């Protein structure tokens, strides 16, 4: 029915597709902001 | 080398991300959905740059800029729904320069004293007025300094806020 | 609306816990417990009407 390189393809597919929902989820969780304006308005001061 | 920065930090577990575009020295029209999808947008104006003037135009006041780029990121189509973060900086700057010149040198039509508060609650308003999309977005702003950590905070309790709306407005109860 | 206030980070799981539909299958889970012991009332001894 499938040839043996025929299912490693599918299990590294897979193993592929759940490393891929894992990072996912990991990367679900954190909060990205934006951060914008100019060398002298105070930028590197405020991420300090 | 150039290109956007990338910082992490933890506060009260959570994770912030925040990605600096000043070295992008090019056409903002191409690049700037990419950041279509983020929680808020923190923009730094340096209050004591009312004073100052922009050397490229020599008649061009660096808050001018400041006051297009903000209405600029403010008004795009991409950023609807997103809430902006403002930081007015230096403000002890202001402070002595406010005693030392008016600020009728930047806006013609202030109409007022050389106190700090009245000053600064006006750069705000102006600031705050060119925010035209007055229904799904909110505009938290700060005056920073103090040379302390309540910076953070105000980002956490703001990003909290943030939140909790997008979820009220998912659940339509807002 | 407590569930909503609770959530502090983007939601993934709990979003699926308020959804319209799920509210209106949990009324339904209460009155169809409530149905449930009435028709039965209903079905083995019946009320009736007495002079």
């Amino acid at each position: 029915t499938l040839s043996a390189e025929d299912k490693a393809a599918v299990e590294r597919s897979k193993m592929i597709d759940r490393n891929l929902r894992e990072d996912g989820e990991k990367a679900a969780k954190e909060v990205k902001l934006l951060l914008l304006g100019a060398g002298e308005s105070g930028k590197n001061t405020i991420v300090k | 080398t150039t290109g956007i920065v990338e910082t992490h930090f933890t506060f009260k577990d959570l994770y912030f991300k925040m990605f600096d575009v000043g070295a992008q020295r090019s056409e903002r029209k191409k690049w700037i959905h990419c950041f279509e999808g983020v929680t808020a947008i923190i923009f730094c104006v340096a209050l004591s740059d009312y004073d100052l003037v922009l050397a490229e135009d020599e008649e061009m006041n660096r808050m001018h800029a400041s006051m297009k780029l903000f209405d600029s990121i403010c008004n795009n189509k991409w950023f609807t729904e997103t809430s902006i973060i403002l930081f007015l900086n230096k403000k002890d700057l202001f402070e002595e320069k406010i005693k030392r010149s008016p600020l009728t040198i930047c806006y013609p039509e202030y109409t007022g004293s050389n106190t700090y508060e009245e000053a600064a609650a006006y750069i705000q308003c102006q600031f705050e007025d060119l925010n035209r999309r007055k229904d799904t977005k909110e505009i938290y702003t700060h005056f920073t300094c103090s040379t302390d950590t309540k910076n953070v905070q105000f980002v956490f309790d703001a990003v909290t806020d943030v939140i909790i709306k997008n979820n009220l407005k998912e659940c339509g109860l807002y | 609306v407590l569930l909503v206030f609770e959530a502090k980070i983007p939601t993934s799981f709990h979003r699926k816990w308020w959804g319209l539909n799920l509210q209106f299958l949990l009324v339904f889970l209460c009155t169809f417990m409530q149905i449930v012991i009435c028709v039965i009332w209903l079905y083995t001894a019946p009320p009736s009407s007495y002079r």
